[PDB]
RNA sequence: UGAGAGUUUGAUCCUGGCUCAGGACGAACGCUGGCGGCGUGCCUAAUACAUGCAAGUCGAACGCUUCUUGGAAAGAGGAGUGGCGGACGGGUGAGUAACACGUGGGUAACCUACCCAUCAGAGGGGGAUAACACUUGGAAACAGGUGCUAAUACCGCAUAACAGUUUAUGCCGCAUGGCAUAAGAGUGAAAGGCGCUUUCGGGUGUCGCUGAUGGAUGGACCCGCGGUGCAUUAGCUAGUUGGUGAGGUAACGGCUCACCAAGGCCACGAUGCAUAGCCGACCUGAGAGGGUGAUCGGCCACACUGGGACUGAGACACGGCCCAGACUCCUACGGGAGGCAGCAGUAGGGAAUCUUCGGCAAUGGACGAAAGUCUGACCGAGCAACGCCGCGUGAGUGAAGAAGGUUUUCGGAUCGUAAAACUCUGUUGUUAGAGAAGAACAAGGACGUUAGUAACUGAACGUCCCCUGACGGUAUCUAACCAGAAAGCCACGGCUAACUACGUGCCAGCAGCCGCGGUAAUACGUAGGUGGCAAGCGUUGUCCGGAUUUAUUGGGCGUAAAGCGAGCGCAGGCGGUUUCUUAAGUCUGAUGUGAAAGCCCCCGGCUCAACCGGGGAGGGUCAUUGGAAACUGGGAGACUUG
């Protein structure tokens, strides 16, 4: 059974909590952006660069590795700007 | 994380040892990449039987020769030749 | 390097089955003591696990607390945050007929801190919390509330796109596509740690941090070919087959969604059923080939059974978690605890399989500015005659056959110079010393060297001292004593060396096979005589041979076992002569690979010997590349015999 990785368990629990918060923040940022593009009205650039900031800061400040961020910016700039 | 190291070939009382060169993920007498040297564990002054050709070729790739390799190849000055022909290079 | 021997009949020749003489019991000796050299030891229940050990490290990232000495600080200790490792190392073969394995290959559809290379760099803050003090709920496990605090912990802002498209330019490739330059839209940090010069200094050497490109190490995807029994197992398939687009993926893709069609695989064996982990390799064969998959090494898969994810780059994780199921221990009965196919050790199963010893000295991991700490890896120790080395149990001399055995006509044979006795000895056994050799090379710390900084003042590089061996009174030697301590196995009717006396005398019981017995047994049983291995020798089981008894090498069907009752023909097998071409088969060269230890050969060391070391031949029915153009095969013509 357990010897000394219960600290690893609690570390992983805190990482679950904060990574869940950060990934939900990223996803809601991306959908908040994607609502406006099919809408066609104002606020098309502010939330655009906010989505790009969210993707990049969850790539580097957070983590995927590099490339889901890169594929999202490719499928994003090939769709919006 | 490549790493050159040693290898045993004992019997019951009288061992024989061999240097072996590998990657550190592997077990000791398990797999490796190629071969370097050996040495007699008995009859001091024993048989320093070294290749002394692949150590500097291998550290050009960059590895970490262990504790015994540094002393018994400083007896041949190879680690002295390592920081003598690489820190001077 | 290829040996045949019995057995069908009153006898003969064939054909033919059965049995034997050789070696390959990874583990049952009823005997016995030398094994002290080298190696092995749950193959049946992937059966259930008490007892301990088997993963921690960092104080130069950072706060708090217990001691030798009311202000003292070095060393020590306690907890926590935080960082890296617990995915390596060790076990097992339950599953798996498949790119799981072996071999050859592809990345213009791929990813990686852990070691170096290159360039860009590398600030100011916030706001909590653990710890900490007090209380609530607690049987406990563990929850909860208030307040305070640090960082290389956490959290937002500035700066560069070199990545990534898109554009123009040039260049090229096997379809996509790729390679260099110039330009249109957004993006980080630990800003930290030590030591020196410290006269404001603030420059620093190192250790760290982030981004972009490289090498190397590790993982993944696909492709041609090769290894199994059943046809008393002929149809199988729908995300199947393809296209369209989108999602998703390190990565391509029906991996997944929506639309359009009905495509796909099979007699060369699809699908189905049973058994099996695969390989390098082996105490079989003359060789072609049969048998086994242990060591030891490589790959794959599994963790009481089945699902599922999270942290972490790397796991769907063997001593990590969540849920469902089975089973076990407590509960103050509300609830909790657990998974030795890691090392010994335990109970059951079985014809059957071992010690609960020390240390990281040797080596290899893990962290670190350092000593250092852990290791049931590993080094080694204590068992089983479990198999193979290499040596032992005296030697030279010594009888008219000592005594005595068995046998005999009693006159002799053999036991048997083998005894008894003389002269020499100590590989060994006992005693005592030397030798604890060889087992070990050894961080760091002072003394002294390079391209640079203002300065080894400190830094990254030296010679010399210091220091430690669990089995260790270990090996080995020297010297003293005594032939003293050191001998066991199955048969003798033939195949296949070895005879007598007597008993039971259709019966007590021997049979590998022929075959004995039954009053005169070298066959039932005793007793002595002899024989062959040899501290190892009988029995039992299994595998190859002998087996030409599955015959390619290497057999034949008139009567012996064996030509369908006969015809007609789809597919299939094989094809008349010749000119030119081709080069698929075929022959030939060059190159890369076929792990290491394996077997053999050359060379060497352990007193030889096994064991170990150095060098090449073997394993391709392999991949690329170049010729050869006789025969077979593909293309164009010709001829008349079929």
């Amino acid at each position: 059974n357990i010897e000394s990785a219960i600290k690893r368990v609690r570390t992983s629990a805190n990482a679950n909590a904060k990574n869940s918060s950060q990934t939900n923040a990223m996803r809601t940022a991306i959908k908040k952006f994607e609502e406006a593009v099919a809408a066609g009205a104002d606020n098309v650039d502010a939330l655009y660069n906010e989505a790009v900031k969210a993707v990049d800061m969850a790539a580097t400040k957070g983590l995927i590795h590099k490339n889901k961020a890169n594929r999202d910016k490719i499928r994003l700039s090939k769709l919006a700007k | 994380a490549v790493k050159i190291r040693l290898k045993r070939m004992g019997s019951k009382k009288s061992p024989f040892y061999r240097i072996v060169v590998a990657d550190s993920r592997s077990p000791r007498d398990g797999r490796f990449i190629e071969t370097v040297g050996t040495y007699n564990p008995l009859k001091d002054p024993a048989e320093v039987v070294l290749k002394e050709d692949l150590v500097l070729d291998w550290l050009s790739k960059g590895a970490q020769p262990s504790d015994t390799v540094r002393n018994i190849l400083s007896k041949e000055g190879v680690m002295k030749k390592h920081h003598e022909a690489k820190n001077v290079k």
